[PDB]
């Protein structure tokens, strides 16, 4: 808000699982009006998906 | 190689906490930064070869 234009930022949440952890992403994606997704990558060993 | 302690000051003085603060766009007349608090934050909060 400061700085003008955007930036993109990396984050980590931590904690036992159903503690509400993928609940605050969609929060924000209210919060800072950008569009919304999520897709798992536990336990892929292949590099093509990403 | 690594980076020594005191090779580190010599670092952010220069070339770490200038583009930090063209990342944030301050000015040490919103933003001072002295060498000292520097050191101290090495000596405790930042002990390792990277920066
Ligand atoms: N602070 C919170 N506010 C609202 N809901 C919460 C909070 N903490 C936990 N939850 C609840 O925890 C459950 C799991 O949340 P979620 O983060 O989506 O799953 P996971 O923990 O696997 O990421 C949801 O039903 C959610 O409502």
């Amino acid at each position: 808000q400061l700085r003008g234009s955007t930036q993109g930022k990396i984050l980590c949440f931590y904690g036992p699982p159903g503690v509400g952890k993928t609940s605050i992403a969609r929060s924000i994606a209210r919060a800072l009006n950008r569009e919304y997704f999520r897709f798992s990558v536990g336990g892929m060993t292949d590099v093509a998906e990403i | 190689s690594g980076y020594v302690a005191q090779e580190k000051l010599a670092i952010a003085e220069r070339y770490l906490v200038p583009q930090a603060r063209a990342l944030c766009g301050l000015d040490e007349s919103k933003a001072k930064l002295s060498s000292d608090v520097l050191t101290l934050l090495i000596k405790q909060y930042c002990r390792e070869s990277g920066v």
